[PDB]
């Protein structure tokens, strides 16, 4: 499970993850504090022990590893991705590979969060070498966006490698 | 370059 939108993900107690804010669709530091899927077992004992699905197909409850104030917030397997630790170099940036990446939507020349995109185009010049991605927010999505921070694109992580 | 900072919330 490497590039080309491998589409993986399986997280656990204190397995470091990135997570999407449902409000701007951004990816940031999130430490896992509970993996479970809300079935009180099967038919409601006051316990909430059992998970109906596999450790991949369940629910994840993060504590934002940079933002401790915003507390325990719950996201699903598709809307969390593990802590994207391995850099995608310039040469591996596949057109149509979904990545999470250095962009700010308020100032697109600047650094903000790791917004989720797919490579839409690649180009290089005498002075500058660039990426162009379809960027996705938690509402809208901005096509052929000027990717300035080339050195810190991240991909979908493993489930458990 | 090779570094990861966060900024702002809409939350």
């Amino acid at each position: 499970g490497m590039w080309d939108e491998t589409e993986l993900g399986l997280y656990k107690v204190n397995e470091y993850v990135d997570a999407r804010d449902t409000n701007m669709g951004a990816w940031f530091e999130a430490q896992v504090v509970r993996v479970t899927r809300k079935a009180p077992s099967r038919d409601e004992p006051c316990s909430s022990t059992s998970r109906p699905a596999l450790e991949e197909d369940v629910i994840y409850h993060v504590k934002y590893d940079d933002y401790p104030e915003n507390g325990v917030v719950q996201m699903n397997s598709r809307d969390v991705r593990a802590r994207a630790r391995t850099i995608i170099k310039w040469q591996d940036l596949e057109v149509g590979q979904v990545v999470m990446l250095n962009y700010n939507p308020d100032n697109p020349k600047e650094r903000g969060f790791w917004y989720d995109a797919e490579i839409s185009r690649k180009r290089e010049t005498r002075t500058a070498r660039e990426l162009y991605a379809n960027v996705v927010l938690g509402d809208d999505s901005l096509n052929d966006c000027r990717i300035i921070f080339v050195d810190e694109v991240f991909k979908i992580e493993r489930p458990g490698e | 370059a090779r570094t990861k900072q966060t900024a702002r919330k809409s939350t």
